[PDB]
């Protein structure tokens, strides 16, 4: 079973 | 959310699935296109992506969410590429897609084109948020 | 007197 | 921070200044090329730069960091296009530069080229990264 997923870093901007 | 990125993988309306998978310690999806085929993989199928025997999936083939695909070109493992292009089986007849599988440090993006996209844009989609993944250490 | 600026978004592909 | 995009817009080569400032309220510039131009704009120029007045700058100019400049093309506050042209004032047989301003929704993007550079080459690096802003609702 996996740990939760470490924070995102912020995503690139919509097209 | 890591699903923000989905949204901005899917946002042109070139690709029909999409998936942000953790291949380190214990693999896991961390985000999926809900409903569809990656959002079913499962470590085994991470395991061979990534997996030292490269030579092995261009005999039998591979598996993603339990869809049988083809490997075409392998450079995963290799530095300033980090990319994998594959192509699903056609399904008796059915038509056949564009996969293209980017890895980081510590996530592997995986990308599935719709019916007659270009396979080389699949992959530039893809690599591109790769890069944008090892910029922030990703 | 300017306050400070705010956070700058993720830039662009180098 | 805001200094990486100047590095962005800087990478190629082909301009010799950049700044990113922001014109909201308080004007300021953000982040420029340490040094030049630019990084010498201050809120009055600002102001004339996005002011109401789109005439008057036709007839005696206006000036950037203290460098008189002449107006080519004006679309700053125009929508889909938020853009102006300029090109320095000769100091008598000294070589001009083309430069472009873009405004996004808090900051005005300026690019200066190096001698001889198309000024469309300048127009359109410039506009891409406003665009990026823009997208990113800043
Ligand atoms: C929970 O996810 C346990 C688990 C681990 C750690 C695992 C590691 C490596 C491979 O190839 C498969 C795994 O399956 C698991 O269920
Ligand atoms: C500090 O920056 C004070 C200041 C302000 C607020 C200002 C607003 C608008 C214009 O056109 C000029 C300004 O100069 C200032 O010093």
């Amino acid at each position: 079973p996996p740990p939760p997923p470490p924070p995102p870093p912020p995503p690139p901007p919509p097209p | 959310g890591w699903n923000a990125y989905i949204d901005n993988l899917m946002a042109d309306g070139t690709c029909q699935d999409a998936a942000i998978v953790g291949y380190k310690d214990s693999p896991s999806v961390w985000a999926a296109v809900p409903g569809k085929t990656f959002v079913n993989i499962t470590p085994a199928e991470v395991g061979v992506l990534v997996g030292k025997d490269r030579s092995s999936f261009y005999v039998n083939g591979l598996t993603l969410g339990g869809q049988k695909c083809s490997v075409i070109r392998d450079s995963l493992l290799q530095d300033g590429e980090f990319s994998m292009d594959l192509r699903t089986k056609s399904t008796g007849g059915a038509p056949t897609f564009n996969v293209t599988v980017t890895k980081t440090d510590k996530t592997l993006v995986l990308l599935m084109g719709k019916e007659g996209v270009h396979g080389g844009l699949i992959n530039k989609k893809c690599y591109e948020m790769a890069s944008h993944l090892r910029r922030s250490q990703y």
